[PDB]
């Protein structure tokens, strides 16, 4: 694949010998061997450079063409303001590596300048750029954090960073980069049940989509958080799925077959003094949250509801019973369960 | 764990560093890999380093060389004279000054309540270090009667009982007791008689004490780096 | 005039300035022959607050 230093030197010597017999000393310390060794070192360094470039190209060349940037790890950097008590009475000099720090336990991060700076006599305040010593987001200190110089002259009135730092980043892994590329490529797909479902889900107010396929017809079930499908949202879905549906195929949009379950419960309780309106409303809010959290294909298992109600409190709640709920309410994929009228009776 | 850290020198190269430390240029790629350097490894000045501060190093930047270094097995010739002074100071220990007011407890050597603590003049307790420390400890051991100190039967000297007759025999007994007392100290490599005389009542003698050499103390302290105690429990 | 032996002693005495940098350089000028008992002085006719 590549030559190396010893091989390059050997070939150079062999070619030199073949070219002429006027040189035969190739021992260490020879001018000629030194020159060939230097050329060999330079060539080996260019080989490593080519290796680095190709290793970068293998994993970033193609995907970069599609406007996808891999996030490199960076040091947080930004501008800071240094104010002087008076206009400077001589040219002040700040050497590279001059450290800036903060007087807090929340931000022990240390910042330093990477270049020399000069403040003219006429100046009264000069801005400089400082770089966080550590890579990562730990250097993204908020506004007003950097407020101290460790090697500044007494003439300074105050140090302050005028804006929060945000350039600190963590390296994006190769697998995440591939996943984003592959996601984008999949999103280019069209005229399929998966692609229709994806394009419906990209709509803002759509929470859940079921696509049912028939020969020569497609019907799309959608719902919002509430289990409802507004006419406006329906029209939006249709307009967005004009670009997605296959040619010569009919597409229809319909609401999800919502099913509002009314639950009257009788809750036995131990502490009779804690019986009141607030506990009733808390229990009812828990039941409503449980019922409304169910997704499109989720069946209402009564034993899990009982578990949840009893887990509100392991000793206070004594026993529960329902008259409406006699057996588990199985629903199809296109039929969501939602919270209906809820009543709770404390016993 | 400890590693060497190298400051980039003017117009240095990675191959030269590898040859200098690993004794072979072949490790330069390992040095790049460990330090995470881009192709222009050692830029001319900080203006180039501004282009990529993370992946580039300029002149005066510190590199890490992952070679397991150890402070022992280091040539004492490299160590600076101040560093040797500090090392022997650590070896011979620091202790609270009690032998202040030499005249007083020299006037009453055999008695108790003879020495006391003192202040350094800066409102902190006085301290004796290095040779002063050795002086203090040797004086205190010689002055202490043997067996009088609690928790330490053997610490002390029998000179309080050697106030015998004026003949060479008692002189020899004193000399032998003093040599025993000095030998008892671990730091005292050896002790030996120089000269003595008798002036009727008064006995006079002088000794020569060879403490452990600078090399031995340096080796001991640098060995102690492995443990990190840096203290004396002799 | 003051007698200096340690860098902490000079940092306590001399808060900052070029003189402290010169003391540091002098105790770090060479690996094997750094000087000792450096005698330092402030030229500024300063006053206390």
């Amino acid at each position: 694949k590549t030559r190396k230093l010893t091989n390059i030197l050997s070939k150079l010597i062999d070619k030199t010998m073949a070219g002429t017999s006027k040189i035969t000393d190739f021992t260490p310390g020879s001018a000629s061997r030194s020159l060939l060794e230097a050329v060999s070192l330079e060539i080996e360094q260019f080989y490593i450079l080519t290796k680095e470039n190709i290793d970068w190209g293998i994993q970033e060349g193609i995907i970069e063409a599609f406007d996808f940037q891999k996030r490199q790890s960076k040091r947080a950097y930004g501008d800071v303001t240094i104010q002087f008590y008076q206009p400077l009475d001589m040219r002040m000099y700040i050497p590279a590596g001059t450290t800036f720090t903060s007087t807090r336990q929340e931000y022990p991060q240390q910042f330093e300048t990477l270049v020399d700076y000069y403040a003219e006599p006429d100046s009264t305040e000069i801005v400089v750029e400082v770089y966080c010593k550590e890579t990562g987001v730990a250097g993204n200190v908020p506004e007003g954090t950097i407020n101290t110089i460790a090697s500044g002259s007494s003439l300074i009135r105050s140090v302050n960073n005028e804006y929060s730092f945000n350039t600190g980043t963590k390296e994006e892994s190769q697998e995440d980069f591939k996943r984003r590329f592959h996601s984008f490529v999949e999103s280019r797909g069209r005229a399929t049940n998966k692609s229709v479902r994806y394009g419906a889900l990209q709509i803002p107010d759509v929470e859940g989509v079921y696509v049912y396929e028939e020969t020569g017809h497609i019907t799309v079930f959608a719902h919002d958080r509430n289990g409802n499908l507004s006419d406006t949202l329906k029209e939006d879905i249709i307009d967005a799925l004009q670009d997605y549906r296959p040619s010569g195929i009919m597409l229809d949009v319909t609401g999800v077959e919502k099913e509002e379950v009314n639950v009257s419960a009788t809750v036995t309780i131990s502490n009779k003094s804690r019986i009141g309106d607030t506990l009733q409303k808390h229990i009812e809010s828990v039941i409503r949250s449980y019922l409304n959290n169910l997704k499109t294909s989720d069946d209402l298992i009564i034993t899990d509801l009982i578990q949840a109600i009893m887990n509100i409190d392991d000793v206070l709640i004594y026993d529960v019973s329902f008259d409406n709920l006699d057996e588990n309410i199985i629903v199809p994929p296109q039929g969501i369960i939602r919270a209906g009228e809820i009543k709770v009776e404390l016993k | 764990m400890r590693f060497k850290k190298h400051v980039v020198q003017h117009e240095e190269t990675m191959q030269a560093i590898a040859q200098r430390y690993y004794g072979d240029v072949s490790y330069w790629i390992d040095l790049v890999e460990h330090n995470n350097l881009k192709y222009p490894y050692l830029v001319e000045t900080d203006e180039e380093k501004m282009k990529d501060p993370e992946r580039l190093a300029s002149t005066g930047d510190t590199l890490i060389i992952p070679i397991e270094s150890d402070l022992t097995d280091v040539s004492a010739k490299e160590i600076n004279s101040r560093d040797k002074d500090v090392l022997v100071e650590l070896a011979l220990g620091r202790d609270l000054n009690i032998t202040a007011d030499e005249k007083y407890f020299n006037e009453h050597g055999t008695s108790d309540n003879i020495l006391a603590f003192s202040t350094n003049g800066n409102g902190d307790l006085d301290t004796v270090k290095g040779i002063d420390n050795m002086k203090q400890q040797l004086q205190a051991r010689l002055l202490t009667p043997r067996g009088s100190l609690m928790l330490h039967p053997n610490y002390g000297s029998d000179l309080h009982n050697l106030f015998g007759l004026n003949i060479p025999e008692q002189a020899t007994l004193i000399e032998m007791e003093v040599l025993r007392t000095l030998t008892s100290d671990n730091r005292v490599k050896s002790a030996n008689l120089i000269d003595w005389k008798i002036q009727g009542n008064v006995y006079s003698g002088q000794f020569s004490v060879e403490i452990k050499s600078v090399e031995e103390s340096i080796n001991f302290v640098l060995g102690q780096d492995e443990e990190g105690i840096f203290a004396l429990f002799e | 005039v003051y007698e200096l032996r340690n860098y902490s002693q000079a940092k306590r005495l001399f808060r900052s300035g070029e003189l402290l940098d010169a003391i540091e350089l002098a105790w770090g000028s060479n690996p094997n022959y750094t000087a000792g008992r450096i005698l330092a002085m402030r030229i500024e006719d300063a006053k206390p607050a």
